[PDB]
RNA sequence: ACUUGGUUGAUCCUGCCAAGGAAGCACACUUAGGUCAUAGAUUAAGCCAUGCAAGUGUUAGUAACUGCGAAUAGCUCAUUAAUACGCUCAGAAUCUAUUUGGCGGGGAUAGCAGCAGCAACUCUGGUGCUAAUACAUGCUGUUUCUCCAGAUGUGAAUUAUGGAGGAAAAGUUGACCUCGAGGCACGCCAUUCGACUGAGUGACCUAUCAGCUUGUACUUAGGGUCUUUACCUAGGUAGGCUAUCACGGGUAACGGGCGGUUACCGUCGGACUGCCGGAGAAGGCGCCUGAGAGAUAGCGACUAUAUCCACGGGUAGCAGCAGGCGCGAAACUUUCCCACUCGAGACUUUCGGAGGAGGUAAUGACCAGUUCCAUUGGUUACGUGGAUAGGGGUACGGUUUUCCACCGUACCGACUAGCAGAGGGCAGUCUGGUGCCAGCAGCUGCGGUAAUUCCAGCUCUGCGAGUUUGCUCCCAUAUUGUUGCAGUUAAAACGCCCGUAGUCUGAAUUGGCCAGCAAUGGUCGUACGUAUACGUUCACUGUGAACAAUCAGGACGCUUAGAGUAUGGCCACAUGAAUGACUCAGCGCAGUAUGAAGUCUUUGUU
């Protein structure tokens, strides 16, 4: 009931299945590709030069300014905002350095309070922020 | 492993050379050798 | 080539499972929680093999060869007695049975070590042997036949050197 | 070079077929012999597995054969009258297989009196023999074989091709 | 495009030979010969991994080149020469005579034998044809072209072959009620008495019987007609192609 | 074979979003020891300095010539959507060096000797000689055409072979080494490793791709080929493929054995995959030599990069092994070695960046330590009491071609833990600082001066030499539904009727009765064709043939384990290296319950 069940009816079932996959959004997103026209370019981590420092603020109800740097990428020569985690840390980054960017960890989309940006800075100058924030490595 | 044979006639000829130097009895060719093609 | 001997548990922070697994480690004197999970995974390959055999017919060529061969290998290990040697009793067995056959615990039963922990120390420090053969490894699995042959290796126990 | 390969050409369904590889010396064609008449010469050709296809370029004589009497004489080929494939083979007098070419038959005439004076012969052939140019077909492959020979044209065949000439 | 290639790998080497997966990548490529790649067994491998005389492969190529070994009357200094099914192996110095022949399971074994038996060998007819002056002649599973062969010598007949002189003394005819060792496929290395022969239209089947009383078929080309009615013309191994079964 | 937080004042739902488990690239913090495996695929099939990778001498061809090799191995995945690959067949339409078995039958150069020319190269000119298993000579077959017969062989050939004729050189003519034996030719047929041609058939998306195809489809004759064919050129017809998806487009597409995830069904990935087959050498294209090449560490030209120049002219193809530049999130030593495995050769000797071993790396797998046993006092873990290690050090014996490291033996001995959290999903309502600010936070939420979520300390928790963090991906998910979802109102039944492709299609045909535990064997019925086998085939079922590693699985104490194919017996012996699955199609016999086809009738069959 509600489908072909008969012995010879395997063309109807196989071909109808191919149609119904295009309703599913995960098959649709993979196949369209559709991913290339992205700043990340489908790469988890990207690097390049800092343009400057920007204050972008949270939506609602959370009143807070977040401090995300603007970063030009190496490979595309695009520009994109990118969050800087931990308190301080904007002071540690320095102007016009190379940084390694990675994703917000939400497999796309925009994460917390913070709209727009989908990116966090993992390293600066080949060191890593956690080491820097903790202060068991140095910058000149 | 080990094996035993009549006379001295075996290990002179049947054995590999690396056991003879051990018991008691360098890329030069690659370089110096191929000059005999480079020079006639 | 290679294989994955232990598997991680499905859900990390269940209270009953963690509270169970401490008093298997405590009784049998054990390093980590992974040294259980290998013995769980060893019990799986016994029982998954056994159940498939059970599904087959009671006369099939596969069951006669495999069923006799499977019970032969477990009578070695000393889990199945000759009372219980009948194939369905393979689907029983616990990790508490299979942990008991290891060398650590067989020293303790022997009492040479004097403690579950002490037994580990004796084997890890090259004191214990199995028929004139030293066993550094604290998880040997002894085959009942050879359980009798557990004894001091030589060193401090026999040699008496400081 | 000139290829014997067929992958590039369209399927039965009429689909634009695509290469996956270079041309290859399994499937090498070569130029035609184009085997005319006058002055004997031959060019030897190496092939797959060593060997020699002796390609004949221009041939004067040919080892022709009266079938019905069992007799076969080395005979001088004069011209191509007809060929069933192409009229271009007639214009330049090309010897191919199936090539209808007249022959002098001086040897055949000699054979008849040296044997006899049995024999009997047909009434179409005596109307030919007074001229001394028999019709005959090349049955060999001049290019591959390097030698050209054929039987005389006789019987129901000799009616048929005579209308195609006239 | 593929050409005739030298370097045989292990893994790709056949499952007859009982090679280690370890002990290097490459196996010894057989030279071209009478027998095929798949059925045969070289004499590089024969002295390494049966009789166990030559421990290294350097030592194996030594003793063939001293000219102790003799394949089938002749000396053979070439080594890695394919030798497979019913070949005699005379060996010089501490001389022993072998005949190469299948196990129960399909594997090769090696068998010390009496010298009067080890003169001759058997040879199945694969292909029969006429050539040169109306004369019939026969190719074998070796590739010995036995010309001026007698009548009653059709395809799938064995020929006893005297080795010192190039003779064909007997001829064991194909029939029902005749013993036959299978030499290919799943039933390779098995004795059977031939109960039925089933003609196959176009491209035929033959049903067999152990002394135990199992039953099994095969393709006709696989059977090698070993001798007439129970008692064969050959010393058979331990177990005699019966194969265990519990 | 598993659930839990999030729409509400609360409820039960639909429903996703998160959490949660695995691997595979990359980033991070941290690190006693051992064995083993892998490591510039993702982007730039982008570019390359230097060193080296294919050569080859036997007691037996004479530095060269001569003979064979260099078409394999190695690397990479850019083309390729089936022509490749796989799996079945097939050659009666073919070629094949080497092995193996049959059958056979004198003159002219190379090194050597000498005279010269270039900025330069592994280029040479010219003369003066001499070699042969090199080259030419020389005491019935091969090739092709015509005719007459057409086997004891095959499912089948006017095939194999025989005889009678003509032709042609495209030719079999041991003109040969080492001391009676070994070795080497020549030709033809087979054989072997293969090669190459043809057939059937399997699988990634796309209808915002419905018509496509002119040698395109058949036929007759030819050319060409190793052969067959529009492979190509002629004459004659006008055909072929397509809703059972043609044709066109896309691919972040080399195919396959297989790998990851799983209760079953499936599903994603497959450069590599420790193997198989294909393709390519900066981009096309062409060709010689040979059994085999459209070779690329062979040649030729053009193009694009690069470089030298004495300004005339040339020189080079690392997607071989190292190494560098560039590219980027992203990947090691310019070492030692022919001993192991094998390969080339004139060959037990030579050579091999194939291969083997070290060295660097938390990438991956298994193993494993950071102590132990006593008993004094504070509430059984928070100065004593003694023990036992290996990390490490130094010899020597094993080990391997040589180091290292391992495995032993003896002597020295009173520095070894992090990472992540502590509202709920899923261990503090501690004390101190901060006051919708800094900040945390996958999700819900926390912070507005009392913070159980921030920033610190203390205690506690998890997992443990590991542990978080990105993106892709499977499970969770019956949220892709064959098994197996849902459509009155939550998203979801064409506005109705006809209707082709498509899928689906009522009953009926040789049984009853007794012994039953079935296989079967008797009785009731005689329905009386072929003239002891023949009287529909399939699908389906059983059975049989056919068709590496991994997966499952047997044997065996590698000290255990992951692994490996072993190994066990003190008197010369016994073994084992199974089996199943891999699996759809194609092939045989046997069984006919179900489901098909078979069955030209205003009169059919012999």
């Amino acid at each position: 009931k509600s489908k072909a069940c008969g012995r010879l009816a395997a063309r109807k079932l196989r071909l109808a299945h191919k149609s119904n996959l295009w309703a599913s959004n995960a098959y649709r997103r993979s196949l369209g590709t559709s991913i290339y026209k992205t700043p990340l370019e489908g790469t988890s981590m990207a690097s390049g030069i800092v343009v400057g420092k920007v204050a972008v603020e949270a939506k609602q109800p959370n009143s807070a300014i977040r401090k995300a740097v603007r970063v030009q990428l190496k490979k595309n020569s695009k520009v994109v905002t990118a969050f800087v985690p931990r308190d301080g840390s904007l002071r540690l980054i320095d102007d016009n350095d190379r940084v390694l960017i990675a994703g917000m960890g939400r497999s796309g989309r925009s994460v917390g309070d913070l709209p727009g940006c989908r990116f966090k800075v993992i390293k600066v100058a080949g060191f890593s922020l956690l080491a820097l924030w903790l202060g068991k490595k140095e910058k000149p | 492993f080990g094996f035993v044979y009549d006379s001295l006639d075996a290990l002179k000829k049947t054995e590999p050379k690396h056991r003879l130097i051990k018991a008691g009895l360098r890329r030069m060719r690659k370089n110096a050798r191929r000059q005999k093609v480079k020079v006639w | 080539n290679f294989s994955r001997t232990f598997k991680k548990p499905m859900r990390p922070y269940e209270k009953e499972r963690m509270h169970k697994e401490l008093q298997v480690v405590g009784e049998y004197g054990l390093k980590n929680k992974r040294e259980i999970w290998r013995v769980s995974y060893t019990l799986s390959k016994i029982r998954h093999a056994a159940r498939e055999l059970l599904t087959l017919p009671e006369n099939d060529s596969k069951r006669i060869f495999e069923g006799a061969a499977l019970l032969r290998r477990l009578t070695k290990l000393g889990v199945l007695d000759e009372s219980k040697q009948k194939l369905d009793y393979v689907l029983s067995l616990t990790v508490n049975d299979l942990m008991d056959r290891r060398l650590q615990t067989q020293v303790h039963k022997r009492a040479l070590a004097n403690s579950v922990h002490h037994a580990r120390t004796l084997v890890s420090h090259r004191h214990i042997s199995v028929e004139n053969q030293l066993v550094n490894q604290p998880a040997f699995l002894v085959w009942k036949e050879s359980e009798k042959n557990i004894k001091y290796a030589d060193t401090s126990v026999m040699t008496t050197e400081k | 070079g000139i290829t014997r390969m067929g992958d590039l050409k369209h399927t039965k369904s009429g689909a634009r077929q695509v290469a996956w590889r270079k041309k290859r010396n399994f499937l090498a064609g070569r130029p035609s012999a184009q085997t005319r008449i006058g002055e004997k010469r031959i060019h030897a050709v190496r092939v797959r597995g060593g060997n020699l296809k002796m390609r004949a370029l221009r041939l004067e004589t040919g080892t022709f054969a009266w079938a019905s009497e069992n007799c076969t004489r080395k005979t001088r080929i004069l011209n191509v009258t007809y060929h069933p494939a192409d009229n271009d083979l007639v214009r330049t007098n090309t010897l191919a297989r199936g090539s209808v070419v007249s022959i002098d038959a001086a040897p055949f005439k000699q054979w008849y009196e040296r044997q006899f004076g049995g024999g009997v012969v047909a009434p179409e052939l005596v109307a030919e023999f007074d001229q001394g140019r028999l019709l005959a077909v090349i049955t060999s492959r001049p290019g591959q074989c390097g030698r050209a020979d054929g039987y005389i044209l006789e019987g129901e065949e000799l009616a048929f091709y005579s209308d195609k000439i006239a | 495009p593929r050409c005739q290639r030298f370097h045989l790998k292990r893994l790709t080497a056949p499952h007859h030979w009982l090679l280690a997966k370890s002990a290097g990548k490459f196996a010894s490529h057989p030279s071209t010969g009478p027998h095929k790649l798949r059925e045969c067994l070289p004499i590089n491998i024969f002295l390494r991994d049966r009789l166990k005389y030559a421990l290294t492969a350097k030592e194996a190529v030594a003793i063939v080149k001293r000219r102790l070994v003799k394949v089938d009357g002749k000396v053979r200094t070439n080594y890695r020469y394919p030798t497979g099914l019913m070949d005699v192996i005379g060996l010089g110095k501490s001389n022993e005579l072998f005949r190469i022949i299948y196990d129960c399971k399909g594997r090769f074994c090696v068998h010390h034998i009496e010298a009067k038996e080890a003169s001759f060998k058997l040879l199945r007819v694969n292909q029969f044809k006429i050539g040169a002056k109306g004369i019939p002649h026969v190719v074998t599973h070796d590739g010995r072209t036995i010309s001026y062969v007698d009548p009653s010598v059709r395809v799938h007949d064995a020929l006893k072959f005297n080795i010192k002189t190039g003779e064909v003394e007997s001829v064991i005819k194909f029939k029902v009620g005749d013993v036959a060792m299978v030499t290919a496929g799943g039933n390779v290395g098995r004795v059977g008495t031939i109960q039925k022969i089933e003609k196959q239209m176009a491209s035929d089947i033959v049903h067999l019987k152990d002394t135990s009383g199992a039953v099994f078929a095969t393709r006709i080309m696989n059977v090698f007609v070993i001798g007439e009615n129970e008692h064969p013309l050959i010393s058979l191994p331990a177990r005699e192609g019966v194969r265990p079964s519990i």
